[PDB]
């Protein structure tokens, strides 16, 4: 997810493209929201995955 | 304007639990893909019909 961003991404119109890799082992679901309102408020990123 | 206890059934239905929610009697509750578990004791407007 690192790799993917770096040497690719050459026809990048948008100028707030960044990407953040994370990794939630485990999944409950208080965790979870607080994951996304994190994130969520983490300058505003649009991308969910 | 929201009348949505959708956000408290999703959060106690990670774990798949039933909620009832018993605020409207809207048709968008009466999906079984959309509401899994959210089993209420209030009908639809399709009875009104
Ligand atoms: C999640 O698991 C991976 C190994 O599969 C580990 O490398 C990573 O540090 C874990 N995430 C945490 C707890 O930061």
């Amino acid at each position: 997810l690192r790799n993917l961003w770096g040497p690719e991404q050459a026809t990048g119109l948008p100028l707030d493209v960044n990407v953040v890799a994370l990794l939630m082992n485990r999944t409950d679901p208080k965790s979870l929201i607080t994951h996304v309102c994190d994130l969520m408020s983490g300058a505003r990123i649009h991308g969910l995955v | 304007d929201h009348f949505t206890p959708t956000p408290v059934s999703y959060t106690a239905g990670f774990y798949r639990i039933p909620v009832l929610g018993l605020t409207t009697r809207m048709s968008i509750y009466s999906d079984k893909s959309i509401h899994l578990s959210f089993l209420r004791t209030v009908p639809p407007y399709s009875h009104q019909s």
